[PDB]
């Protein structure tokens, strides 16, 4: 019940995920995508928001200078349900241009 | 089917 992505706990292993999975792949699937919502999630209740913002704009810098376009709309995707989750608790976000 | 659930389980498995 903690923040893991694809088993990794660390946010190094984390982004190291992130930036291969965004590399490797370009046509991500909905239940891929989704594991980064949950891990995101989890920063708000775990008060782990530091790792956060780490990992968005590492994300972003990706998913941005990705080929695929269709990965812009991921990262809306995963913030459509993580900055939810995190304004029920702060009731701030994370600033993305 | 999802490559993080492949990528978690290459971790976990030996």
């Amino acid at each position: 019940a903690a923040p893991n992505l694809a088993g990794a706990v660390e946010f190094s292993d984390v982004k190291t995920l992130l930036k291969e999975w965004i590399t490797t792949i370009s046509d991500p699937m909905e239940e891929d995508i989704l594991q980064v919502v949950r891990y995101c999630t989890d920063l708000i209740e775990e008060k782990d928001l530091e790792k956060l913002d780490l990992v968005i704009k590492y994300m972003k810098r990706l998913m941005q200078q990705s080929v695929e376009s269709v990965w812009n709309m991921a990262f809306d995707f995963i913030l459509d349900n993580v900055q939810v989750v995190l304004q029920q608790t702060y009731g701030s976000t994370l600033k993305v241009t | 089917k999802s490559f993080f659930d492949k990528k978690r389980s290459e971790r976990i498995s030996n």
